[PDB]
DNA sequence: GTACAGAACATTTTGTCCGTCGA
DNA sequence: TCGACGGACAAAATGTTCTGTAC
């Protein structure tokens, strides 16, 4: 979920 | 009186048609000297220096390259895709390596893993800025980075090593350069040689900056899940765009109909060998990560990708894209 | 270890406020006095190092101002013998007045290669202690390492006659980039090119090359051992010691010498994969009934006798690093 | 009577050796 | 005695003119 959170944030 | 003929190489007034090309006197003898002289001219810039009357003494690597692009033998305020790639190119990060303390395989590999984690963070923000990446599904974006992170790291490291240390050393960061002393350290040599092949090929091929920028984006789009992606139809047209983009950079560089293909052949042939470089780099990285006895430190970001990748390669659910064999 | 803050060459003192070499001191004093319009050909971030300081004067002057500048021999040695018996350079006999072909080039190189392989036999027959081995070992070692010897000798010739960038096969048949992209040629050249690249990367000596090639002849052995294994093991470690002696003759620092032996013996090891990959294409071509490339009888005999040894696993490839 | 290749001279740019002079 | 400055000298890199030679 750490890689996903980097993608999701603007 | 007739309009002065121009030198197809330095744009100064041409003295005639020397060595098949409309060239000046200074450019003619520079070319006869480069051929017979046996020189391994290196570029201080990025293999795309401007050759003109004022700057022809500047770079002999790019002047001798321009003589071959013109054919010797014996506006621009409309952004392009590669002009965006240049502007979104990640910055140089420092390792934070304490040089006042003796080297060790553990300290060197730990520092580079902790650095590689930060390089990965930038590689994510870089991917988001590539035109069309955030258009694809989130599960596809996550997959593409997970699959091609080592292609992007060994490609950008190879280019930094090519440019900064004449392709002799690995230039991980300005403060952590794997020299001849550090390479002969335990468990170092073999992994460094794989990174050095990338640098040694970029050296042999004299890759230009625009070409490198295109090959790097193409590396992100080089490993796909065996069955496909959630937005595979879109993925294909995106990858196809950067192949045409690479071809555009090869047209500037070569300036010749038959040269343009021989060039495309080699760059795309290198892009293929990158799968074998990453295959070998990941074999040792995965072995080290699982090796409890070595106990080297991997950051919270990188460890997460490593764990979620080990059974995907050992599953065969990875369709490696090729330009030449298949 | 004093280094120039501008060109990274060995600094000669504290010049004009900064620790620089002599060449940068006068570059700076010149660039200041001579009111110059130094234009950069790149992006004003050119690399200023020893080799490329002559290149961008605009970037060198910028780096200067950034750093803070302002105003009786009769006893022959083992390696001396290897120098004498080292084979002469041969000629491919390639007529360059007719366009190039993959068939024409591979066939000419196979023909020259056959002759180079005969010269390897006369050369091995003269290596001190090699003639002492059993004849059915002298020919086993010659058969196993044949491609290792030819690739390493070609790699040395390519390194010597230019740098890593091309393949100097014969004085009359050099393989340039336009020749390399002929059908089927690229992948086979890629392996040969590596050997010249490593020889270049390491800046290998002639005395080091001579010793390494002898170790390449003694690099592959039979899985069931040689008929003269007592003597082969003794000959091999004599040449390993000889390679070390040739590394001594260079720098001379204990750790520098050890590291050089590590890198040199790592290359001697990698030659097993370089030869394994060179043979896969050679054997594929030899059997191919579409390409029709002709191999000389000298090399055809070796290829035929080596294909089933390769499959059966009767080749014990020796390793210095055993990783 | 033009137009090139290569050699011969020439200029430009870069790098070293050395004496001076202050500390 | 040492260490830096600059001048004098040298090497490397680049550029021009003259000549032969093919039309
Ligand atoms: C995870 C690996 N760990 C293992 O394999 C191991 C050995 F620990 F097991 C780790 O890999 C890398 C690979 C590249 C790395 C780093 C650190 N910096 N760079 C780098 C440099 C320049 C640019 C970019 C870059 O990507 N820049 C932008 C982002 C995208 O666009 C451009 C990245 C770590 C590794 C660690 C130590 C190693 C090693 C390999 O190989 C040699 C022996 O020591
Ligand atoms: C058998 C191969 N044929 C195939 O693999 C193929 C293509 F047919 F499949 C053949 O190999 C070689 C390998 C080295 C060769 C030659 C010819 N001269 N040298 C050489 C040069 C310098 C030194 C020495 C040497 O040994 N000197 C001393 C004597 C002993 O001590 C030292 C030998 C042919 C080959 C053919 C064509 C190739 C090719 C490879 O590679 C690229 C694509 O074209
Ligand atoms: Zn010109
Ligand atoms: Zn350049
Ligand atoms: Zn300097
Ligand atoms: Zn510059």
């Amino acid at each position: 979920s750490l890689l996903k959170k980097l993608l999701l944030a603007p | 009186g007739p309009p002065p003929k121009l030198c197809l190489v330095c744009s100064d007034e041409a003295s005639g048609c020397h060595y098949g090309v409309l060239t000046c006197g200074s450019c003619k003898v520079f070319f006869k000297r480069a051929v017979e002289g046996q020189h391994n001219y290196l570029c201080a810039g990025r293999n795309d220096c401007i050759i003109d009357k004022i700057r022809r003494k500047n770079c002999p690597a790019c002047r001798y390259r321009k003589c071959l692009q013109a054919g010797m033998n014996l506006p621009q305020l409309t952004p392009t895709l590669v002009s965006l790639l240049e502007v979104i190119e990640p910055e140089v990060l420092y390792a934070g390596y304490d040089s006042s303390v003796p080297d060790s395989t553990w300290r060197i590999m730990t520092t580079l893993n902790m650095l590689g984690g930060r390089q990965m963070i930038a590689a994510v923000k870089w991917a988001k800025a590539i035109p069309g990446f955030r258009n694809l599904h989130l599960d596809d974006q996550m997959t593409l980075l997970q699959y091609s992170w080592m292609s992007l790291m060994a490609f950008a490291l190879g280019w930094r090593s090519y440019r900064q240390s004449s392709a002799n050393l690995l230039c991980f960061a300005p403060d952590l350069i794997i020299n001849e002393q550090r390479m002969t350290l335990p468990d170092m040599y073999d992994q460094c040689k794989h990174m050095l092949y990338v640098s040694s090929e970029l050296h042999r091929l004299q890759v230009s900056y625009e070409e490198y920028l295109c090959m790097k984006t193409l590396l992100l789009l080089s490993s796909v899940p065996k069955d496909g992606l959630k937005s595979q139809e879109l993925f294909d047209e995106i990858r196809m765009t950067y192949i045409k983009e690479l071809g555009k950079a090869i047209v500037k560089r070569e300036g010749n109909s038959s040269q343009n293909w021989q060039r495309f052949y080699q760059l795309t042939k290198l892009l293929d060998s990158m799968h074998e470089v990453v295959e070998n780099l990941l074999n040792y990285c995965f072995q080290t990560f699982l090796d409890k006895t070595m106990s080297i430190e991997f950051p919270e970001m990188l460890a997460e990708i490593i764990t979620n990748q080990i059974p995907k390669y050992s599953n065969g659910n990875i369709k490696k894209l090729l330009f030449h064999q298949k």
